[PDB]
RNA sequence: GUAAGAGCCUAGCAUUAGUACU
């Protein structure tokens, strides 16, 4: 009965992810799509399958506060934790140990991205105004630039020598780490058009697109192309919702930069197109703010985060 | 059925806490500029005594 | 009776005697009083004030003029003359004229919160803020709210020092 | 090491 | 102990013997005059004793 | 899950504490066991508490709280009145209200056009004052110490001597509710333009009309009730003379028109001209 | 098709301060943010560095206090706390004493 | 923006994100056990609370008949605490009803069972030099009180009553050294060295204090 | 002689909702 084109393998085109204890701050999809790493506000990562039981096969605990935001290392076997205990830290997936524990910053690190293509490198940007960058190896932070304002996201670009920090100051910089061995470097690129803070941001697939979601209940596509018009601002979506909670709420592209997905506040998967820059899905089940969204990284599949201890997994059809 | 018929009518359990407020969502039948002093929804923290 | 049972107090108990005494003799008496005419809730009202002003005797001596030695004062908490929690806690930052340690019991309070005494009576909305507590009978015990160095009782006009509080004092 | 989690399948709930 | 209906000190063992005395009397007084039997009571050394002397229905 | 409340009594905040006492009552009507809720509406309020069953609530459409109508808020009488319908047949016993309740386990108000009189009768803004303290019975023995401090309010009871007496049962049922009893003698004079000694007077006077209503709109509004023997406006006054052929029809274009009709949008008032 | 009688109700889960604070900020304020996230509800009805210096300023006073250990505390207040319109209400406690005597013609 | 705003902004955005993942706010935590009264609050709502034969305590009946069926608890508990025969007074740990409807003795009887043996064999010979020695043992009335009249005021009676002297033998010092300053003693070794702690589990006692004691058991 | 009940007068258990004006 109703037989509609089942896309994944997943057992049912909708599935909810439980077992958390907390709110479900940020997510990340295994660069081989077959594992989900969950971070809590329980200061905790679920670590699940995607396929044949979703089974949460590891909690890793290590943390003494919420995990804000967790991303996979490029080869998927290496995790990197970000938290408000002020302490990153790198984990071994397939073990259920931690490798290496940094905890530079002075008050809650948001935001964090690590680097896809070079070294083992990811930046991360703080409370202090600080965006950092951590090499590693060393176990010095490779990198310190200092903006005035509290950093609330920050990705490393596709080439791996820009850092793109958003925040609560209106304005979204970029800043050249090797044109900086110095201690108050000043910001390079200034995307301006958001009209309060930012909260995520996300690298385009090819890395000539930023990605920002702004609690101006916009979305906002910008350019990073360093030979770009005077108005680097590209496109804008409307429909997501940032409200009082100011939850960390993030940016996804689709694998294939056709789709882009925000959480939102009013509890709804948002999914546009980016090209019509218009609204392909608008799914609802989530009881709490949708924190973030992950496109799986070979087939459609979406899967979301949100502040009600569960994570909806499932297959995109049209 | 079983467990409700063994521990709600089981008198030993010893009563205990609060059960904990549940947050709802409350959108009313009747919504106006006036009712919730101009608010559309309501927020309700459901707390059992 | 405790302290008063076989052992000896340490040196400094002589200073601090006769006042403990009479802080125990007005909570002898305070339980003894009657309690037609007034409030079922306001039983233990004078018993609160009374225990905060008698461990806060204890508290101004160990740790406001530092008279009081630490063999002293553990023997006073161990014999349970002073209450330990309380004065412990006058010690945390925040919680410096904190009426009663049940104001800031969560598990005794409806919604799970502290009392409303705890709230600076600022931020409080007109109805929370001549009320006393019901169990305390404090009206405000944020730091910040103090008259006289302690908290606003039931009766506390937000008159003089000397009519609103035990004085104790080196006469 | 398997954790506290499950995965069912549920519908996604609408409000109307 | 956990409940808000509960609270915690340290008494004399006899004051709590006195307390918990109290309290069985008051709560077997308060059985015998709330199943409306106004013709018993329960004293201090709890005997429970008829005022009067009791009919068949009474005594029933 | 959540009671049936009266959006009045919920207060002004968009954000609502609520305890939830699951069995801790009685319903005021089924005598049932049912799961209470408690809260303070606002900051001037007091703690109100739902008065009866989830469905004892949900049946006759009335809040958990006030027990008046959940579209209109006025008592169950006011609103069977205007709605017309039969007396209760409901059991008054408990035997019998139990047993009609484990019936329709086992196994009319939503679909109404609004009623004008319903709508007429009703208050425009919330009853806030509904949801305050009571009146400090120390107060009015003049023995209250507890000074202005009073959680109670420290006013003397201004009430109807044969109201203060109410009954849940009656209130919810419809039967002697005292409250409803005043608003419908209220509508009762209202709905009571006076039909003057002179008989013969045929004209009614129709006064406070805004500009853009003409004298053939006027006609449209008065022609139903009967013929018009003549219709004259004066703007200056806003007013208009309307003469009929029979007094009847006066009398009908009265009392269907007397309780402040708007023709097309202006508040208008009628007399006997 | 509505959920739950008079409207519908949906589970919410944020983090416990923002029930709070937003039912604070309305709840004494008068005017707070709506939970819907539309705009704002309702209408509108610290400390400092000389005032903190003299309160540590009376701090260091009852510092400087002399202490003899050889004098006994002794308590002087010693409970000075605890030994501590009419008008509508006098004509309605007439009218009380009225209606209370008199709770205790023919023709031809 | 220009710090005419951004200063208020970014410090709100500081603050929240403050209390939002503050140590009261995190998940694992736990709020601190409830701590003790003064055990004034209790005698005074005991003794308001008299016999229970007043208007202003009424709707507090419901739960006092309510407390029956813990009262065999409360029994239990009170009488495995009662104080031995070497003790005057024994202070007892206790929660009660916050209306003064059960108390219930929150205390085991914890003993180093050397130390109570030597306890009780004490015991036993001072009470048998004291009924050989004594030349009228009068043994008290049973009931020790009489039906009608109703059962003392502790505070009024009992509370600024010196006790009396309990049952102690005279130890010998330099032969009972070991075990003399404390021998009679509620829980004798609370606070030192030979207990794992104030929770009074696990003694360890030394050499010539298990002497002492199995002499004098 | 049971002892049951009907009633009469006087007869102290539960409740917290509701009080408007063109
Ligand atoms: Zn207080
Ligand atoms: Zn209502
Ligand atoms: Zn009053």
């Amino acid at each position: 009965k109703e037989g509609i084109t089942r896309t994944s393998n997943l057992s049912a085109p909708i599935i909810q992810l439980s077992g958390h204890a907390g709110e479900v701050f940020s997510m990340r999809f295994s660069p081989d799509g077959q594992c989900i790493a969950s971070g809590s506000f329980d200061k905790t990562i679920f670590l699940w399958r995607t396929y044949d039981e979703n089974e949460n096969y590891n909690v890793i605990a290590g943390h003494r506060n919420a995990v804000l935001e967790v991303h996979w290392f490029t080869d998927g076997e290496a995790l990197l934790s970000c938290s408000a205990d002020k302490t990153a830290r790198c984990w071994d997936a397939e073990t259920g140990a931690p490798i290496k524990k940094m905890g530079e910053h002075t008050a809650v690190v948001n935001s964090c991205c690590p680097l896809r293509r070079g070294a083992k490198v990811f930046v991360t940007g703080a409370d202090d105004s600080t965006v950092k960058v951590w090499d590693m190896r060393v176990k010095k932070s490779v990198h310190t630039l200092r903006s005035e304002f509290p950093v609330c996201a920050v990705a490393f670009a596709d080439a791996g020598d820009q850092v793109y920090s958003g925040g609560v100051d209106n304005a979204i910089k970029v800043w050249d780490l090797r044109r900086g061995g110095g201690a108050d470097v000043e910001p390079s690129m200034l995307l301006k058009g958001h009209s309060d803070s930012v909260t995520g941001l996300r690298v385009s697939p090819d890395g000539g697109h930023l990605l920002s979601n702004a609690m101006d209940n916009t979305l906002r596509e910008w350019d990073v192309r360093p030979y770009a018009p005077p108005n680097r601002c590209t496109k804008v979506f409307t429909g997501h919702m940032h409200n009082f909670e100011k939850n960390l709420l993030r940016c996804d592209y689709a694998a294939d930069g056709s789709k882009v997905a925000c959480g939102s506040a009013d509890r709804m998967v948002y999914i546009w197109d980016t090209s019509t820059r218009k609204l392909l899905y608008k799914l609802p089940g989530h009881s709490g703010s949708v924190n973030e969204v992950v496109f799986h990284s070979k087939e459609p599949i979406v899967a979301s985060a949100s502040s009600d201890k569960t994570i909806f997994l499932g297959e995109l059809t049209q | 059925v079983v467990q409700g018929k063994l521990s709600s009518v089981n008198p030993t359990k010893l009563p205990g806490g609060p059960g904990g407020s549940t947050l709802i969502k409350y959108t009313p039948a009747q919504q106006g500029a006036q009712y919730a002093s101009g608010a559309g929804q309501r927020i309700i923290k459901m707390q059992d005594l | 009776r405790r302290k008063l049972k076989g052992k000896k107090p340490p040196e400094g108990w002589e200073l601090i005697e006769e006042v403990i005494e009479d802080f125990e003799q007005q909570l002898k008496e305070a339980v003894n009083e009657e309690h037609e005419g007034k409030r079922k809730t306001e039983l233990t009202w004078k018993i609160h004030r009374l225990h905060w002003e008698k461990n806060r005797f204890i508290y101004d001596l160990m740790y406001q003029r530092k008279v009081m030695s630490k063999e002293l004062f553990e023997w006073l908490v161990r014999e349970k003359v002073a209450d330990g929690a309380l004065i412990a806690k006058w010690r945390k930052p925040g919680y410096e004229i904190l009426c009663s340690m049940l104001a800031i019991q969560k598990g005794n309070h409806n919604f799970g919160t502290t009392s409303h005494c705890r709230v600076p009576l600022r931020a409080r909305a007109k109805q929370q803020r001549i009320t006393p507590d019901v169990q305390t009978g404090c009206i405000s015990c944020a730091s910040g709210d103090g008259k006289f160095g302690g908290p606003v009782w039931w009766n506390t006009p937000l008159a003089k020092l000397e009519e609103n509080r035990t004085t104790w004092g080196q006469a | 090491p398997g954790g506290p989690g499950i995965g069912r399948a549920v519908g996604r709930g609408m409000p109307a | 102990k956990a409940t808000k209906f509960f609270q915690s000190t340290e008494l004399d063992w006899v004051e709590v013997g006195l307390q918990v005395c109290r309290q069985g009397y008051n709560m077997l007084n308060l059985l015998i005059h709330r199943k409306n039997l106004n013709y018993l009571h329960l004293d201090y050394n709890f005997n429970l004793k008829p005022v009067k002397t009791l009919t068949t229905k009474e005594r029933k | 899950d959540m009671p049936i409340v009266c959006e009045t009594c919920l207060g002004p905040n968009p954000f609502v504490r609520m305890q939830r006492i699951e069995f801790g009552g009685t319903c005021h009507i089924s005598g049932r066991p049912y799961t209470v809720f408690r809260w303070r509406p606002g900051n001037d309020a007091r703690y109100k508490k739902t008065v009866i069953c989830q469905e004892v609530a949900k049946a006759k459409n009335v809040c958990q709280v006030c027990l008046l109508d959940l579209e209109y808020g006025l008592p169950v009488q006011v609103r069977d009145a205007a709605m017309g319908v039969k007396p209760d047949e409901e059991p008054q016993s408990e035997v019998g209200k139990e047993y009609k309740l484990q019936m329709e386990a086992d196994a009319s108000y939503a679909a109404g056009r609004p009623n004008e009189m319903l709508q007429k009768l009703q208050r425009s803004q919330p009853y806030y004052k509904r949801n305050q303290a009571r009146v400090c019975s120390f107060f009015a023995k003049g023995q209250c110490t507890r000074g202005a401090e009073c959680p109670y309010r420290h006013e003397l009871p201004t009430a109807d001597p044969a109201l203060a007496n109410q009954s849940y049962k009656d209130r919810y049922y419809g039967t002697n509710d005292p409250v409803a009893a005043k608003m419908l003698k209220r509508v009762d004079e209202l709905n009571k333009l006076t039909p003057p000694e002179d008989t013969s007077i045929t004209t009614l006077y129709v006064g406070g009309v805004d500009a853009s209503i003409t004298e053939d709109d006027v006609r449209d509004a008065f022609y139903s009730f009967g013929e018009l023997a003549s219709v004259r406006k004066m703007d200056v006054k806003s007013c208009a003379f309307v003469t009929y052929t029979t007094r009847s029809a006066a009398e009908k274009a009265a009392e269907e028109l007397g309780g402040n009709p708007l023709i097309k949008g202006a508040r208008v008032k009628l007399m006997w001209g | 098709l509505k959920n739950h009688f008079v409207g519908h109700v949906e589970d919410a889960h944020m983090h416990p301060i923002h029930f709070e604070q937003q039912y604070h900020n309305f709840h004494a304020l008068g005017f707070g943010e709506a939970p819907s996230g539309i705009g704002v509800v309702g209408k509108p009805v610290r400390k400092t560095t000389q005032e903190r210096k003299a309160e540590q300023v009376a701090r260091a006073e009852r510092l400087a206090a002399p202490f003899d250990p050889s004098a006994p505390f002794s308590l002087q207040e010693r409970q000075p706390w605890a030994s501590k319109t009419e008008e509508q209400k006098e004509f309605i406690a007439k009218a009380e004493a009225a209606k209370l005597e008199a709770a205790a013609g023919p023709t031809s | 923006l220009q710090q005419k705003l951004l200063e208020e902004k970014a410090k709100k955005w500081a603050q929240l994100n403050a209390k939002r993942y503050g140590d009261k706010r995190k998940f694992g935590f736990v709020e601190a056990p409830k701590e003790d009264m003064p055990p004034e609050h209790v005698r005074k709502i005991i003794r308001d609370h008299g016999d229970m034969s007043s208007r202003k305590f009424r709707h507090d009946k419901r739960v006092y008949l309510g407390a029956l069926k813990f009262v065999p608890h409360a029994v239990f508990k009170l009488l495995e605490n009662m104080p031995m025969p070497w003790e005057q007074v024994r202070h007892v740990k206790v929660i009660y009803h916050i209306t003064g409807a059960i108390t219930f003795v929150n205390e085991i009887p914890w003993v180093i069972e050397p130390v109570y043996l030597a306890q009780w064999g004490s015991m036993w010979i001072m009470m048998r030099r004291e009924k050989r020695d004594r030349r009228h043992f009068k043994r008290m009335r049973f009931p020790p009180f009489d039906d009608e009249e109703p059962p003392l005021d502790y505070a009024d009676n009992l509370l600024d009553v010196e006790p009396l002297e309990a049952i102690e033998m005279e130890l010998d010092e330099e032969e009972d050294a070991a075990v003399y300053e404390w021998l009679y003693d509620h829980q004798p070794l609370k606070y030192t060295k030979f207990v794992n702690g104030p929770s009074y589990k696990r003694w360890k006692l030394p050499l010539p204090v298990m002497a002492a004691l199995y002499r004098l058991s």
